[PDB]
This record gives structure tokens, C-alpha cells and sequence, in this order.
RNA sequence: ACCUCAAACAGACACCAUGGUGCACCUGACUCCUGAGGAGAA
RNA sequence: CCUUUAACGAGGAUCCAUUGGAGGGCAAGUCUGGUCGCAGCAGCCGCGGUAAUUCCAGCUCCAAUAGCGUAUAUUAAAGUU
């Protein structure tokens, strides 16, 4: 009948970039260490690999002096499966709208993973760099790498998020209370942040500092744009 | 009790009156002896035999059964010494039970 | 952390840590024996008894109920035990001055549910199962 | 009411109707039990939009 | 006188205990296409 | 006994697979009848006070399977020695 989406057009800078395709890949946006501050730029780059695995939709409620008012906080992970995952938390007076409000906050928060390998190469890696933590108010958890094949040998909540990481070999051990999930999944997630932020023998060799995009497309930039 | 609240959140009453099954087999009338606490009591059994008495669900707060007065009490199907209440009546109803000389004319109230 | 880590003190560790496992309640109760003494049981999983006398034992709040146990005296000790019965109408098949055939409740040592005082259930009456008399696969053998 | 009293055992069960209606038809074993479960679930091949249906529904 | 330094300072308490009971999870995210050629006409 | 071989030996009604469970933990019913804080269930949390997804039954469904349930000792879970 009536055709034609017309779908975001950025107020943000880094948004425009992407958006006239002068920025190729999400891998130079991390590489400058810069924010994201929209949700459409990811989607760009992604969209047809991107699944959600919605974890618990978790009541809580407080008190006044006509009695309880309940909002509903839901947990929503998302990741492909090539190295990129995400997680995110929102509340709301009812249930649909927070899940909604999740889906678009963790795919803002979306990082990617190093994998490595065991002892030995053969191609394509199946594990963990290095053995690393993560800690979330008196969770913690230790990845630990492990050979091929051994399968994700974890609880249920952390072998949704490794196995959406491409991760498909690992041990594990936790300690503290897991019962609060909350905790053990955000410090889970916290592990695999560091996978790039723990230094190895091969990064010693020193990096060239090369120009942001900032600097080289500024050109486009002065009409009126910000 | 003397008005108070909270005393309406919950399912005003009262006994539109009402009438009136009896003794049954092992399903009979007594009488009031003492008035323990914690929540069981006493009651002879107006034939002859003593009996300890119980109290029943719902009849629990729902209902005071003050000492001295008839009231209707299942025995257990194996034991003697305690017995399980039912069904209290009316101090009205139970003169008037009397009256028609169905249990033993030998207790006042 | 806080404590030794000489590498000639075997004695100091072994020692310490044959003293300290006695606070356990665990620990405590297998190796004096005086579980085997205070109980009815002499560690046997069953035992087997002579019946005294069904009772009605009131059920413990918010819950109310009456729960018709009985009492029993055993064979081996002529102490006695209290012993739930289970399901509707199996405490007729029950008659009194009969043996039984007991049992824990699978809490192995504590009162379970509601019902206060009572740690023991019945299974056999008499070479025949509570489950083939309530069921109606076999019919009192007298 | 309750009337003849409340401590009888046997109420439930002895005032309940007794009904059946006992099969004629003879269930599968073995092999051919875990062949239909395989093709009514999977290869049928029905699945739709989201739904909590679940394998039994009477309601 | 008037006239010439420049900071704040109301004060003591009689009594006053206790409330028959059975309340408040049954909580999830792909659907719109109603209509339009219609309606008159047909 | 086993293996080897005559002769008889399968139309599903019988040449018959059971043991537990279906509120959550934990795989499967906010189906129908009965009971109404009674009777009972419930390792635990809790179900029953006349509209019971948990009781007693029917139907359906789920798990394991020539095995399955229950009690008790004991190890792992316990970085709660």
C-alpha cells in the first residue's frame, strides 16, 4: 500500500559516519576506545545474527503507605556467534515494555572476546586466552581454559553467555552466593571483558598509533554537523 | 469485643438460626468441666464417662465456648480418653433440648 | 591464611585438625557411639515391634488435622515408638496386639512435616504391604 | 455438615465413586515407543508462532 | 545632664496500663491486513 | 543348559511392561466428577475453611524401562574441616 522506512537519522556524530558508510567495521570504533551511544549503529553492522536469550523476569516491590507497588526488572543477553555478546538490565512499571528497554541497552553495551587456544595450534581457536576472574559483590567465577572437545562445563547461567561467545571450551568454579543471579551472570560477564585487557606476550610489540576517523572524515563534518 | 477494627475484613455473620442434628453414632452432647489453655479443654460427657476434649478447625477463633455450658463432641474412633468437639449449640437450644428429653435432665446453666 | 606454613610442622597441623573436627555435630555423633545408645534403633534401617495402642496426635499450626498414629513396643529393646500410618483408611488393616514392621521417615533423625513427635512410619503388618491391602490385590491373611 | 465424627478414617475413599473405563487398545514398548516420540514432536513438522502450549493440553 | 565603650543568656518533668482471629504470585516476547477493487453500479 | 536340527507355533480382541510422577525446586493438566481445614497429601517451600492446576477417582500427558520405588550406612556436591 504505503511502502518506505525512512529509520534513523543520527544526532550523533559517530552515527553519521557509519550512516554515509565511511566507518567498515566495529573493530575500528574499539580500537579508539570510543562510546556508543546509539543502538541502530550496532544493528547496522549486525542484525541477522543476533539472538536473545532472555534469563529471568524478576519481580520487586516496595512500600508506602497505601501498600506495595511492584515493577518488573528483566535480564536479556544477546550475542552472535563469532565473538560478540552483550548483557543488559531494566525495570518497568509492567513487563513487555522493560524486556523492549533491555534488548536495545545490552546490544549498546555490546564487547567483544579473545580466544586462544590450548597448548597446541591446528587453526580456528576453541577457548580461553589465558585464565582470568571477574567479580561482582562477592560472586566470583575462574575461567579456566580447556582442550577440545570437553564441552562448556559450567552451571546453567554462565554457559548461556560463553556459549553465545563462540567460547565452547572451558572449566569453571564459582564461589559466593550464585543464588542471586544478578550478581553471578554481571560477574561472569565481567570475566569476559578482560580477555582483551590482560596482556600477553604477543601484544609486547609496539603499536604504530594511527589516525582516528575523528581526524580523517572531520571533512564531511563542517556543513553543521555534530 | 468492644468495636475496635480490623474486625470486618472478614465474613459478618452471625447465625440466622438454625437448628439442629443431634448425637450421632459416637457423635454426642457434653458438658463444660474446666477451660485449659494453649487450645485444648475439658468436657464430661453427659452419660457417665469423663472424657478430655478438642477443639476443631474454623470453630477456632471463630467461636468462644466459655466454661460451663452444653456442647456437641465426636468421640474418636479408637480412643477413649480424648475426644474431638464439632458443633456446639445455643444456651437456648440446649434448653430447649432439655425441654423435649432427649439428653439426661441433670446439669443446670 | 594466619596460621603456620613451616615445613616441619606436620605435627602442628595434624594435631590441630584432629581437635577442631570434633565441633562438628556431624563428626561428633559417629564416633562416640552414643547415637547407637540413645536410639531405639541399633543402626538397623527397620525394625519390629508388637502393637500398644492407636492414639490421635494433633497436627502442629497453620495446619490442622488429626493424623492417627500408634504406639508401639519392640521386640529387641521393649522400648517404645510412636509410628505414623499412612494413607486413608490403612489404620484399620492396623489391629492392635499384632506385630508391625517400622521404618524412618527419610529425614533420619528429625520430625518431619507438621506432625510433632513422631520420627518413625509402619510399612508391613504382617508379611503383607500397607500397598496390597489398600490397594486390593490381597485380602488379610487371617 | 459433619456429622459421625470427624476422626472416622476411610471418609474420602468410602464415599467416592468408583468409575473406569480400562483400555482395549495395546500400547507400544521398547523400540517403537521412543520412534513415535521422535516423530510427533520433531518431524511432523507443525511449530507456529510463540506459544506455551506444551506436549499435553486438556484445558 | 543631653554628651564620647557597642556582646549572648525566658530555665525545671502527678498519673497514663491492655487490644478474640483465617489476607493479599496463581504475572512471557510477531502481530496490523478492520479496510481498500469497495459504494451506487454489482 | 547352550549351540545344531525335524514337526507344530503371531492378525493385535491376543504369544498383553511395568514402576513412579504432572504447583515450584524438576521433565509433564489454571481438564472432568467427589470431598470442604474433615479425610489426606507434603524430603523442602506449602496444598484442604463448598469455584482444590498439589487430596480421593476418571481421562490425557511426562520420565526411566526388565526394571522402578522406599528405608539405612557412606562418598561426591562441601573452599560448610
Amino acid at each position: 500500500g504505503k511502502a518506505g522506512d525512512k529509520e534513523w537519522l543520527p544526532v550523533t556524530k559517530l552515527g553519521r559516519l557509519v550512516k554515509d558508510m565511511k566507518i567498515k567495521s566495529l573493530e575500528e570504533i574499539y580500537l579508539f576506545s570510543l562510546p556508543i551511544k546509539e543502538s541502530e549503529i550496532i544493528d547496522f553492522f549486525l542484525g541477522a545474527a543476533l539472538k536473545d536469550k532472555v534469563l529471568k523476569i524478576m519481580p520487586v516491590q516496595k512500600q508506602t503507605q497505601a501498600g506495595q507497588r511492584t515493577r518488573f526488572k528483566a535480564f536479556v543477553a544477546i550475542g552472535d556467534y563469532n565473538g560478540h555478546v552483550g548483557l543488559g538490565m531494566k525495570c518497568s512499571k509492567e513487563v513487555a515494555t522493560a524486556i523492549r528497554g533491555a534488548i536495545i541497552l545490552a546490544k549498546l553495551s555490546i564487547v567483544p572476546v579473545r580466544r586462544g587456544y590450548w597448548g597446541n595450534k591446528i587453526g580456528k581457536p576453541h577457548t580461553v586466552r589465558c585464565k582470568v576472574t571477574g567479580r561482582c559483590g562477592s560472586v566470583l567465577v575462574r575461567l579456566i581454559p580447556a582442550p577440545r572437545g570437553t564441552g562448556i562445563i559450567s552451571a546453567p547461567v554462565p554457559k548461556k553467555l560463553l556459549l553465545m561467545a563462540g567460547i565452547d571450551d572451558c572449566y569453571t568454579s564459582a564461589g559466593g552466593c550464585t543464588a542471586t543471579l544478578g550478581n553471578f551472570a554481571k560477574a561472569t560477564f565481567d570475566a569476559i571483558s578482560k580477555t582483551y585487557s590482560y596482556l600477553t606476550p604477543d601484544l609486547w610489540k609496539e603499536t604504530v598509533f594511527t589516525k582516528s576517523p575523528y581526524q580523517e572524515f572531520t571533512d564531511h563534518l563542517v556543513k553543521t554537523h555534530t | 469485643k468492644g468495636g475496635k477494627n480490623r474486625r470486618r475484613g472478614k465474613n459478618e455473620n452471625e447465625s440466622e438460626k438454625r437448628e439442629l442434628v443431634f448425637k450421632e453414632d459416637g457423635q454426642e452432647y457434653a458438658q463444660v468441666i474446666k477451660m485449659l489453655g494453649n487450645g485444648r479443654l475439658e468436657a464430661m460427657c453427659f452419660d457417665g464417662v469423663k472424657r478430655l476434649c478438642h477443639i476443631r478447625g474454623k470453630l477456632r477463633k471463630k467461636v468462644w465456648i466459655n466454661t460451663s455450658d452444653i456442647i456437641l463432641v465426636g468421640l474418636r474412633d479408637y480412643q477413649d480418653n480424648k475426644a474431638d468437639v464439632i458443633l456446639k449449640y445455643n444456651a437456648d437450644e440446649a434448653r430447649s433440648l432439655k425441654a423435649y428429653g432427649e439428653l439426661p435432665e441433670h446439669a443446670k446453666i | 591464611m594466619g596460621k603456620c606454613r613451616g615445613l616441619r610442622t606436620a605435627r602442628k597441623l595434624r594435631s590441630h585438625r584432629r581437635d577442631q573436627k570434633w565441633h562438628d555435630k556431624q563428626y561428633k555423633k559417629a564416633h562416640l557411639g552414643t547415637a547407637l545408645k540413645a536410639n531405639p534403633f541399633g543402626g538397623a534401617s527397620h525394625a519390629k515391634g508388637i502393637v500398644l495402642e492407636k492414639v490421635g496426635v494433633e497436627a502442629k499450626q497453620p495446619n490442622s488435622a488429626i493424623r492417627k498414629c500408634v504406639r508401639v513396643q519392640l521386640i529387641k529393646n521393649g522400648k517404645k515408638i510412636t509410628a505414623f500410618v499412612p494413607n486413608d483408611g490403612c489404620l484399620n488393616f492396623i489391629e492392635e496386639n499384632d506385630e508391625v514392621l517400622v521404618a524412618g521417615f527419610g529425614r533420619k533423625g528429625h520430625a518431619v512435616g507438621d506432625i510433632p513427635g513422631v520420627r518413625f512410619k509402619v510399612v508391613k503388618v504382617a508379611n503383607v504391604s500397607l500397598l496390597a491391602l489398600y490397594k486390593g490385590k490381597k485380602e488379610r491373611p487371617r | 455438615k459433619v456429622h459421625g465424627s470427624l476422626a472416622r478414617v476411610g471418609k474420602v475413599r468410602g464415599q467416592t465413586l468408583k468409575v473406569a473405563k480400562q483400555e482395549k487398545k495395546k500400547k507400544r514398548t521398547g523400540r517403537a515407543k521412543r520412534r513415535m516420540q521422535y516423530n510427533r514432536r520433531f518431524v511432523n513438522v507443525v511449530p507456529t508462532f510463540g506459544k506455551k502450549k506444551g506436549p499435553n493440553a486438556n484445558s
